[PDB]
């Protein structure tokens, strides 16, 4: 049996309901009248936990806002009032046969726009003593996830020498944070002076630049 | 010929745990999937055999024992278990081969003001042997004084009634229990699953 | 409280074996079936194997039949999963998953998969284990935004994925952002753990990040000083 979830990512404003679809290849209705489909929520940084069992029953501690519906080869999970804690991936599973899962649905919280706080860290002195230089640019608590972060070494746009890392949505702030790390050799680092990190975002009227000179 | 599991599970009236009912089953065929895929059973645990394999096995005899107990006491219908029910009412041996099926029967076996018709043995001199059924109302001597069959001080009636009101917690609610036992003797096997 | 603690996940060469174990507590282990469900990194959920309460019936996913072997020791409240002849697609977190039924392949008494362990990570690579190097992300004029200031730790060059970072030995938790690791071109991982504190606190509060790389027995306490 193949489980398929239509909304792979669902952005939803707080207070506004949400709805997730689940199609299956065979009918999960059984002779005893039950639909052997479950819902599992995987919150950030945790393993999945049971949300709904047998289509319409809540596990222990699950608020009244979560409800399940459907029959046969078509099911739907609904939340009445989405909350910031509801962030996570919601998974289908069928129990009629050996357990098959759906590809999850990420629930994003459509928050008010929040500009990022931009910070830049030069490489530690003990890192340069090992022959490598990491210049970190940090964007803190922004919404939404779409940011454009470019390095500018002596007013020269750098490409191919940076890696980005973004956090999952916060369970209280509904924000993100991003880390752009520039890696050079101690030789290539000392060949230049001005190290600048520009940032473009929807909540920023202009691009914010954080720069520094080596020394 | 199908096995008369209907008249046991769907029996209109169930017995008290001290005087449990045994149905001997032989010379028929059964589809045990109708049991282990039932949506109404709250407890379904099998010992010594896999319930999915039951449909491919043959047995000399099957025994369906049925009675009513409290919810907190269903966990006592198991091998090597201690408690008032396991010790004074219904014991299973360690080599038991069968299944234990329970379901909530609040809507039936509890009345307003209380259904006091289901009993259980509270006092006994010795533990039961496995599959023993003791129904003596012999007065239990809890002192060094002979009771001479007269209820009194340190002289207890051995049977206690259950207080089944619909407002009790699910634990203190009544549960109908069926225990299937699968006997394989060195004689022809006559109870089987389908083909 | 129900607690399913997994262990045994490690870095293993392809073709070799490992013995995953799962210590259970907070419920009658003798009463329920048990399952192994895994999740590849960044991927979906896959059922691996399940075992009855008394090992009476056993199931295996088609991708693991003949290679994996599930067992349980009901006296030691423990579940086992022997992974043999390992390949790269077995690289995943392996979750211990408590069943509601005594038997994994019957429909009666089903009320969902009650509890899931936090998982143990199994990595199938020919790469070798390497302990990380921890470098300060020092607070400075260039890392303040009004009254809030930023500092952190750069954890770099470590191959086995599991890595933990805590601040002031767990006593600092607000404004902490440990970033997802990134696989560098060298085939090593690296990440950063930043914190946001009030500016006035630098030079009054000492900030120390505690990095733990259990695969390499590396525990580092790094003092992040301002410059
Ligand atoms: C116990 O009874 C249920 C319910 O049976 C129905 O109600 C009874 C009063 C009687 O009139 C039956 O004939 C009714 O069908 C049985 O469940 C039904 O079993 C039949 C048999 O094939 C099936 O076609 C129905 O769909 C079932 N309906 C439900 C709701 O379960 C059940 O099988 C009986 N138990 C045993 C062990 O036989």
């Amino acid at each position: 049996i193949v489980m398929t979830q239509f909304p792979l990512s669902l952005p939803v404003t707080p207070g506004e309901p949400a709805s997730i679809s689940c199609r299956s290849s065979q009918s999960l209705l059984h002779s005893n009248g039950n639909n052997y489909l479950d819902w599992y929520l995987q919150k950030p940084g945790q393993s999945p936990q049971l949300l709904i069992y047998l289509n319409s029953n809540r596990a222990s501690g699950v608020p009244d806002r979560f409800s399940g519906s459907g029959s046969g080869t078509d099911f739907t999970l609904k939340i009445s009032r989405v909350e910031a804690e509801d962030v996570g991936v919601y998974y289908c599973m069928q129990a009629l046969q050996t357990p098959t899962f759906g590809q999850g649905t990420r629930l994003e919280i459509k928050r008010t726009v929040a500009a990022p706080s931009v910070f830049i860290f030069p490489p530690s002195d003990e890192q340069l003593k090992s022959g490598t230089a990491s210049v970190v640019c940090l964007l803190n608590n922004f919404y939404p996830r779409e940011a454009k972060v470019q390095w500018k070494v002596d007013n020269a746009l750098q490409s191919g020498n940076s890696q980005e890392s973004v956090t999952e949505q916060d369970s209280k702030d509904s924000t993100y944070s991003l880390s752009s790390t520039l890696t050079l050799s101690k030789a290539d680092y000392e060949k230049h002076k001005v190290y600048a990190c520009e940032v473009t975002h929807q909540g920023l009227s202009s691009p914010v630049t954080k720069s520094f000179n080596r020394g | 010929n199908l096995c008369p599991f209907g008249e046991v599970f769907n029996a209109t009236r169930f017995a008290s745990v001290y005087a449990w009912n045994r149905k001997r089953i032989s010379n028929c065929v059964a589809d045990y999937s109708v049991l282990y895929n039932s949506a109404s059973f709250s407890t379904f645990k099998c010992y010594g055999v896999s319930p999915t394999k039951l449909n491919d096995l043959c047995f000399t005899n099957v025994y369906a024992d049925s009675f009513v107990i409290r919810g907190d006491e269903v966990r006592q219908i198991a091998p090597g278990q201690t408690g008032k029910i396991a010790d004074y009412n219904y014991k299973l041996p360690d080599d038991f081969t069968g299944c234990v099926i329970a379901w909530n029967s609040n809507n039936l076996d509890s009345k307003v003001g209380g259904n006091y018709n289901y009993l259980y043995r509270l006092f006994r001199k010795s533990n039961l042997k496995p599959f023993e059924r003791d129904i003596s109302t012999e007065i239990y001597q809890a002192g060094s004084t002979p009771c001479n069959g007269v209820e009194g001080f340190n002289c207890y009636f051995p049977l206690q009634s259950y207080g089944f009101q619909p407002t009790n917690g699910v634990g203190y609610q009544p549960y109908r229990v069926v225990v299937l036992s699968f006997e394989l003797l060195h004689a022809p096997a006559t109870v089987c699953g389908p083909d | 409280e129900v607690q399913l603690v997994e262990s045994g996940g490690a870095l293993v060469q392809p073709g070799r074996s490992l013995r995953l174990s799962c210590a259970a507590s907070g419920f009658t282990f003798d009463d329920y079936a048990m399952h192994w469900v895994r999740q590849a990194p960044g991927k979906g959920l896959e059922w691996v194997s399940g075992i009855d309460w008394n090992s009476g019936s056993i199931g295996y996913a088609d991708s693991v039949k003949g290679r994996f072997t599930i067992s349980r020791d009901n006296a030691k409240n423990s579940l086992y999963l022997q992974v043999n002849s390992l390949r790269a697609e077995d690289t995943a977190l392996y979750y211990c998953v408590k069943d509601s039924r005594a038997h994994y392949d019957i429909l009666a008494t089903y009320v969902g998969f009650d509890y899931w362990g936090q998982g143990t990570l199994v990595t199938v690579s020919s790469a070798s284990t390497k302990g990380p190097s921890v470098f300060p992300l020092a607070p400075s004029s260039k890392s303040t935004s009004g009254g809030t200031a930023a500092l952190g730790c750069l954890v770099k060059d470590y191959f086995p994925e599991p890595v933990t970072v805590s601040w002031n030995s767990g006593a600092l938790t607000s404004g902490v952002h440990t970033f997802p690791a990134v696989l560098q071109s060298s085939g090593l991982y690296s990440l950063s753990s930043v914190v946001t504190v009030p500016s006035s606190s630098l030079g009054t509060q000492t900030y120390i990040c505690n990095v733990n790389h259990k695969p390499s027995n590396t525990k580092v306490d790094k003092r992040v000083e301002p410059k």
